């Protein structure tokens, strides 16, 4: 809970003349760790410790800027992990592990989740080692599923899941109420509730324009 | 030596008078009073803000764009030069909005965007065409950077139109008056390429001068040649950054062009699968829920044998661009064809054209006061 006992004094660090001081990553890139660890975020914390590896490349470290990286990509489809390569200077896209956390970040925006658990590596274990990450980014699949599909396959679901099996898929299908429709799908979004059209309808103007025309 | 003596020479004055800022607004009630009193015209006040807005940023981008070690230019303007002027208190007037709008701009070209949301609470003060212009340019930008290029684009429309009843007049857009044009113009061509099939709404916002050119752009661009890809992002990068002074070019110095790779290079990750979104959506949804001709038809038109057909169009559905469902048993496609809307141009005018008779009985009104 280190997390909630700094929010008031970064709060006040990045919103003074100390994000754009470089003595004030101490209790900085501290504050990205515990964003990860903790299992949540702080966009601002992130994008001053980017901002300030911007201005001086030299201050610049794999792993807490892997802190960011990791943690922006759970958080999609916003532009947080816009404004991380937007920080992130030409050489230090090639380093490890920020070279490998990108390429798989790059399947997330595209959204090959099929692609995405197969590329992988399972000996980096600082993978393993971010709380909550693993399954943060299988509910942001589940969550661009119910914006555009009506329905999907049950063997679909669980590979873009990572090939789930049976039981595993039990909590996916329970998240967001979706159950098992006959031969054999699962059932995602009404029909006419998935597309949501606001097209054709206006020319009902009238009031606001003969008010105007009024003299 | 003339270059730098033009330079050093701005940085020094504004240095000097941003002490006279500090010092006037928040306290000296007197003084400020004085200043109210004297002259025919407070627009030399006033100018003086976002004259050194532009102008300060060029003199800082050229000692940035320089030196790319050892920062000296950053800190010192980002701690002292930009957050005293506008952190406290500001002065009783449209000054406050110009220091907030100056430091918006300073704030843009620097790519920690994200107190957009507090500068537009503290922007307390009315908007005067003159500050809501030049607020929509940032914040239409703002809504670019934010992948929420249908919002963006109307915004774009607005300000490129020359019917928000500018008149100006006392050079407030002086030396840059074109630039206005051609950003407005450049950014709103870039958003027209993610998303089109719905404006429809492009007829306002750029002349068909443009429309005819930039029109066949994104067509050139999505289709058949990434030749657009290259001319586009030209254009593109001086008036996605702003930079407002590239340095002296010359190969006995280097310096210049190593800030150049960040700049530029931050910009390739934008327009780079945000353009291959576009040629998905070019080939039009001929028929709406599309049965085993048509889904064939469409997974012949994807992409050819054998592998990986499915995955890939299935992938693409997902991003923002399409809607629909799978079914098993028929194993059939069904989709979402949605469009936009005809005729939003002439209420929208019919206001703009009595300005044309108003402006019109106004002018004549006021040629008929003097030679009567």
């Amino acid at each position: 809970a280190m997390f909630e006992q700094m929010r008031a004094n970064v709060g006040k660090l990045l919103k003074g003349i100390d994000r754009y001081n470089p003595e004030n990553l101490a209790t900085l890139e501290r504050y990205v760790e515990t964003q990860a660890k903790e299992n949540a975020y702080d966009l601002e914390a992130n994008l001053a410790v980017l901002k300030l590896y911007q201005f001086n490349p030299a201050f610049f470290q794999t792993t807490v800027t892997a802190q960011i990286l990791l943690k922006a990509l759970t958080n999609l489809p916003h532009t947080d992990f816009t404004l991380c390569k937007c920080m992130i200077d030409q050489a230090h896209q090639e380093e490890r592990p920020i070279r490998q956390i990108l390429y798989l970040g790059d399947l997330l925006e595209t959204c090959h989740f099929q692609a995405f658990w197969q590329a992988l590596d399972e000996n980096m274990d600082l993978l393993e080692g971010i709380t909550g990450f693993e399954d943060s980014v299988r509910k942001f699949i589940c969550h661009v599923v119910g914006i555009t599909y009506q329905h999907i396959d049950r063997w679909l679901l669980a590979e873009m899941l990572g090939d789930l099996t049976d039981s595993q898929l039990k909590m996916w299908m329970s998240k967001y109420g979706w159950s098992a429709d006959e031969s054999g799908q699962i059932f995602i979004c009404s029909q006419e509730e998935s597309i949501k059209p606001k097209n054709i309808v206006e020319k009902i103007d009238f009031d606001s324009v003969s008010s105007i025309m009024a003299s | 030596q003339w270059l730098w003596d033009i330079i050093d020479e701005f940085i020094y004055q504004f240095q000097s008078f941003s002490q006279y800022r500090c010092k006037t607004a928040k306290k000296s009630e007197e003084e400020i009073d004085f200043l109210r009193s004297n002259p025919k015209i407070w627009n030399v006040h006033s100018v003086l803000n976002v004259l050194h807005s532009l102008v300060d940023k060029s003199n800082i981008n050229r000692q940035l764009e320089v030196y790319t070690s050892g920062g000296d230019p950053e800190s010192v303007a980002g701690e002292y030069g930009r957050h005293s002027l506008y952190k406290m208190l500001g002065y009783f007037s449209l000054v406050g909005l110009l220091r907030l709008h100056s430091l918006l701009g300073d704030y843009y070209q620097a790519i920690k965007v994200l107190e957009n949301i507090e500068l537009n609470k503290k922007s307390m003060y009315s908007r005067v065409p003159e500050c809501q212009v030049t607020t929509y340019y940032y914040v239409g930008f703002a809504y670019l950077m934010m992948r929420r290029y249908q919002d963006a684009i109307r915004v774009f429309a607005n300000i490129l139109l020359y019917i928000q009843r500018t008149k100006s007049m006392f050079q407030r857009t002086t030396y840059k008056y074109e630039m206005i044009n051609k950003q407005n113009e450049q950014m709103h061509a870039l958003l027209a390429i993610a998303l089109t099939m719905y404006p429809m709404r492009i007829d306002e916002s750029i002349h068909l001068q443009l429309r005819e050119k930039y029109g066949d752009k994104m067509l050139r661009m999505q289709k058949g040649d990434p030749q657009v890809y290259e001319e586009l992002f030209s254009y593109s990068c001086p008036k996605f950054l702003s930079p407002v002074v590239p340095n002296y070019d010359s190969v006995h110095p280097n310096y210049h062009k190593e800030p150049f790779l960040q700049q530029l290079k931050v910009f390739s990750d934008e327009v780079q699968q945000q353009a291959q979104l576009s040629t998905i959506r070019s080939f039009l949804k001929l028929y709406t829920t599309m049965p085993v001709a048509k889904l064939a038809g469409f997974l012949d038109l994807t992409e050819q044998e054998f592998r990986i057909q499915l995955l890939v169009f299935k992938h693409k559905m997902k991003n923002l661009v399409w809607t629909s469902g799978i079914s098993a048993l028929d194993g059939e496609f069904q989709s979402a064809s949605e469009v936009d809307f005809y005729i939003d141009k002439d209420m929208i005018h019919i206001a703009d054209t009595k300005v044309a008779r108003r402006y019109g009985d106004f002018f004549i009104r006021q040629i008929h006061k003097f030679e009567e």
